[PDB]
């Protein structure tokens, strides 16, 4: 029912949750409240698949069983740069020794 | 006479007794066979508790009967 | 509503304030005298795992349904232990 | 979520003891152990488990206060109850193999460790073992047990009002819980929840009709009435000598023994009194082995479970201790991982190393038999 997410861009990671029935657009409104860019300036991705505003998270493939709080699913985020969008880029976390 | 004494768990002890033998005697023989002190033994036959004063013949316990043994629950 | 936790390598983790209060250390920092917290000694691969613990702990508190455990790999266990002790979580 | 986080050995080797938590320290009184002496004049025992350092200690023998007068201390016994009210443990009932059961009320001060026998009035309950005891405010409620003199199971409730040290046999309303022993009784709010225990299916006497109860019974201390309660579609197997404890408004039962099945248990069942429903709970980690007549005590969000008896791989008495943690911190989860994976601890800070040592070091009350 609930999906637990990491919304990731460059060196930014937002931890948040949402319903399977909530929309990609609603997800963009959460990003807007935090990172102060409107939804029309955002692209969200499941891996390399660009997500559409009107689709639910469930319709996008996110499921409660694979987006658990201790192992959240990653949503990629790209911002509009000037007239075009930046390439999706997520900086990896560091590594153990 | 050969009689049997069974706790509820399932252990069975065969005893050699005479109908003249008292219940105190039967508990004493159980102590010989199993090392259980008589004051920790409760004997039941036909749903009634067996008193130490009476003998086995007084309770209509014939050969090949089984008595039920209840033990003090020192370990709950 | 949200707070920002910055790792030693400069990753910024944005998490609900209520979830971040799972850490006694962060709770004290957010009520310091006179937002965001910078952790000069916790790297991102550890701090991301800590944030996952926050999410897990808040979601499953007073839960009795069978759930997966919180997974801790051998290669991270010592560092994660040191972060959990420092953060009091 | 809930997890067995500590398993330690070297504690008191006891079954049918009684215990209370005083802050972060568990006080354990008496109990039985095979091969040890329950016939000759012996003082009851007090062992203390510190739930922070994870260490057992034992109090020294009670000495005579004045010349000639015997030391004031209950004789060594099992099957007794202990409850805590403010700074006072009230110990009552139980028996040994020689003097039988006793019904003198004993009080033990948790700060001075002095024992006393307060003067009581009213109708003193008959001496017994395997009864339950619980408290609400200043009132201790005794229910059930096997009475030595009357030689029968009890279903009376006797209350001791510790403000006046007055015993009262309660004239209850409703249908009383069936006469039984080695049941549990647990206060949730003002209601006493009675679960389990050994009983007879026809009355209060042994008759070779032994049964194991699993229909929960509820006593309202305010109206002093046994309540008629709704059915429970799911319920645990009947058992005696489980532990019961109330945590966050719900009743929990662990372990015990069913003689009809000849089965020892290490299951955990949760009863929610509001919905009036049972649910079986599966903690993470390896629990205690199936056993009976252990003691459980609450310390914060953790249960300290220790002692008991179980069949030998013919019974063995337990000297071990388990901690069930309802809400493990990440530090606890990481300590367990470091231990499980056998990682080098020498580069950890000394405060963490002390915690790791505490949870991995046996005490020295006992040694393997």
């Amino acid at each position: 029912m609930d999906v637990f997410l990491m919304i990731r861009r460059h060196k930014t990671t937002i931890f948040t949750d949402a319903k399977e029935s909530s929309t990609v657009f609603e997800l963009k409104r959460i990003v807007e409240g935090i990172l102060k860019r409107p939804p029309d300036e955002q692209r969200l991705y499941k891996d390399d698949q660009l997500l559409d505003d009107g689709k639910t998270l469930g319709e996008c493939g996110f499921t409660s069983q694979t987006a658990r709080p201790q192992a959240p699913a990653t949503v990629g985020l790209a911002f509009r740069a000037d007239d075009t969008f930046e390439a999706l880029c997520i900086e990896p976390f560091s590594s153990p020794p | 006479m050969q009689i049997f004494v069974k706790t509820l768990t399932g252990k069975t002890i065969t005893l050699e007794v005479e109908p003249s033998d008292t219940i105190e005697n039967v508990k004493a023989k159980i102590q010989d066979k199993e090392g259980i002190p008589p004051d920790q033994q409760r004997l039941i036959f036909a749903g009634k508790q067996l008193e130490d004063g009476r003998t086995l013949s007084d309770y209509n316990i014939q050969k090949e009967s089984t008595l039920h043994l209840v033990l003090r629950l020192r370990g709950g | 509503m949200y707070v920002k936790l910055i790792s030693s390598d400069g990753h910024e983790f944005i998490v609900k304030r209520e979830h971040a209060l799972t850490s006694g250390t962060i709770k004290a920092m957010l009520s310091g005298p006179g937002n965001e917290v910078n952790f000069r000694e916790i790297p991102s691969h550890v701090l991301s795992k800590v944030c996952m613990y926050f999410t897990y702990k808040v979601r499953y508190t007073n839960s009795s349904t069978e759930i997966p455990e919180f997974p801790i790999a051998p290669e991270i266990a010592l560092e994660l232990l040191m972060a959990a002790n420092f953060l009091d979580c | 979520m809930l997890r067995w986080t500590v398993h330690l050995e070297g504690g008191p080797r006891r079954v049918n003891h009684a215990a209370v938590a005083v802050g972060h320290r568990v006080y354990s009184f008496g109990g039985y152990c095979s091969g040890e002496d329950y016939e000759t004049l012996r003082q009851i025992d007090v062992h203390i488990f510190n739930a922070v350092s994870l260490r057992w200690t034992k109090l020294p023998p009670v000495k005579s206060a004045i010349r000639g007068q015997a030391p004031v201390v209950p004789y060594m016994r099992y099957g007794h109850s202990t409850v805590l009210i403010d700074d006072t443990v009230l110990l009552w009932g139980g028996r040994n193999d020689t003097e039988g059961a006793c019904n003198v009320l004993y009080a033990f001060d948790v700060n001075t460790h002095k024992w006393f026998t307060p003067r009581v009035s009213g109708t003193v309950p008959g001496a017994r073992d395997g009864h339950s005891a619980c408290v609400l405010g200043k009132i201790m409620y005794i229910f059930g047990g096997y009475e030595q003199q009357a030689d029968c199971f009890s279903n009376d409730i006797h209350k001791l009002d510790t403000s006046t040290m007055t015993w009262t046999l309660i004239c209850t309303k409703g249908s009383p819980a069936r006469w039984r022993d080695f049941h549990s009784a647990t206060m949730l709010g003002s209601h006493m929840y009675v679960f389990g225990g050994r009983a007879d299916r026809f009355g209060p006497f042994h008759s070779n009709n032994e049964i194991y109860c699993n229909r929960i019974r509820v006593f309202d201390t305010r109206t002093e009435a046994w309540l008629d309660c709704p059915p429970t579609p799911v319920l645990p197997e009947g058992r005696r000598s489980h532990s019961a404890f109330g945590y966050n408004g719900e009743l929990y039962i662990f372990g015990g023994y069913n003689a009809r099945l000849n089965r020892h248990f290490h299951d955990l069942w949760k009863f929610n009194p509001v919905s009036f429903t049972w649910k079986k709970i599966e903690p993470k980690g390896k629990g205690p082995c199936p056993r009976r007549r252990q003691c459980c005590c609450i310390v914060g969000d953790k249960i300290v479970l220790f002692g008991g008896t179980s069949p030998s791989p013919d019974l063995i008495d337990h000297s071990d201790l388990h901690i069930l943690d309802f809400s493990p911190s990440l530090k606890t989860l990481c300590k367990l991982a470091v231990i499980q994976y056998n990682l080098d601890q020498s580069c950890l800070p000394h405060d963490i190393r002390w915690e790791l040592n505490a949870m991995t070091t046996n005490s020295n009350i006992s040694r393997p038999i």
